[PDB]
């Protein structure tokens, strides 16, 4: 509906995405979590293995 | 803050290098060696992983407040001016995309920029493999600008030019690393003169 979509448009009025959040006021804590959805071959010829994971980041 | 990007931003021109007009523009290199990854004797080539990081100074990037550096990630990179270094006897490279482009752009209150990546390269090595297996080679890692004359860039290396991890992490099933080494030289093409630098792994 409408408000929606003024609450869209004007999020980013004066946002500046090239400064990290609590820039020069806090450090920024970020949550990490993964799920491996499988764990993917392993290569021996390359020290190499594969694996797919959903990446959660809070 | 943002009103010193958008200030420095202001009346850029990044087609421009710095001083063009003045004097070469001094670039100091550094190189961490994350892996040498495996030697293919067959296509001669070997794989090497590295953070690459390039210092230079701009003047119409100086700014004056009490921030003294502005640390970013790659936002920016394209915004300003970045020296067009290229691997002379790179077969394949690329860089790393996940989860967001790994490169780093530092810019001090005196308009020095640090721009830092992270590069898998697929070096060309032409092995000698007369006396196989007892062959030892010393295979060599190029760089130089791909457009810019002696004149126009100079490179130089600087006192801790090229660091190695623990070197037991690395990928060389054949070989062993034996040591490392370094070098400038000047080398003439059509072009012009080009200051070209080597690191050779032994
Ligand atoms: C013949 O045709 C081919 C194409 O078929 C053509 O090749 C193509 O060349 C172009 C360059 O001319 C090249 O485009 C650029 O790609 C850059 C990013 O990476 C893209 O490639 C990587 C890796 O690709 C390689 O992968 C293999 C090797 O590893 C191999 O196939 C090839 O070697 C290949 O090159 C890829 O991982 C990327 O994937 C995504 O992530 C990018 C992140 O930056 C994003 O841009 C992409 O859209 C893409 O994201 C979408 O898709 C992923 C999934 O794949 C999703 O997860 C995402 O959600 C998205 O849906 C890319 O494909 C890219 O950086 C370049 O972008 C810049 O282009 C100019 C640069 O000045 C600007 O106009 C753009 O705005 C943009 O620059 C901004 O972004 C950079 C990066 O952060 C900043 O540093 C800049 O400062 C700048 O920032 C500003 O603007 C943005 C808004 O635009 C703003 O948000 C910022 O705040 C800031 O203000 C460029 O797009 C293309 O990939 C390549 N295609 C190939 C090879 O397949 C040939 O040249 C043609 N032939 C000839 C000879 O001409
Ligand atoms: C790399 O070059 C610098 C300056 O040319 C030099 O100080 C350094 O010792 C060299 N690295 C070596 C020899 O491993």
């Amino acid at each position: 509906t409408t408000v929606f979509t003024r609450i869209l448009d004007r999020l980013l009025d004066g946002y500046d995405n090239r400064l990290r959040p609590g820039l020069g006021e806090r450090v920024t804590e970020v949550k990490t979590d993964i799920f491996v959805t499988s764990f993917g071959p392993v290569s021996d010829h390359d020290m190499e293995y594969t694996i797919d994971v959903f990446f959660r980041q809070s | 803050v943002t009103v010193i990007l958008n200030n420095l931003l202001e009346g850029y021109d990044n087609k421009l290098r710095p001083d063009i007009g003045v004097k070469p523009t001094l670039i100091h290199t550094d190189m961490y060696v994350n892996s040498i990854g495996p030697v293919n004797a067959i296509n001669m080539e070997y794989t090497i992983d590295i953070f690459f990081a390039q210092t230079w100074y701009d003047r119409r990037l100086k700014f004056n407040s009490t921030i003294k550096v502005l640390r970013l990630n790659s936002n920016m990179v394209g915004k300003i001016w970045i020296p067009d270094t290229f691997f002379r006897n790179s077969k394949k490279a690329d860089a790393h995309w996940i989860t967001t482009p790994n490169r780093m752009l530092r810019i001090w209150n005196d308009g020095r920029v640090l721009y830092t990546l992270r590069l898998t390269i697929d070096a060309e090595c032409q092995l000698q493999l007369h006396n196989f297996p007892m062959d030892e080679h010393s295979c060599p890692l190029e760089f130089s600008s791909y457009g810019y004359p002696r004149e126009e860039i100079v490179y130089q290396w600087k006192r801790s030019s090229v660091e190695v991890g623990d070197t037991r992490s690395w990928r060389l099933y054949q070989f062993s690393f034996v040591g490392l080494r370094n070098t400038t030289e000047v080398v003439k093409t059509t072009s012009g003169d080009y200051v070209v630098m080597s690191v050779y792994f032994d």
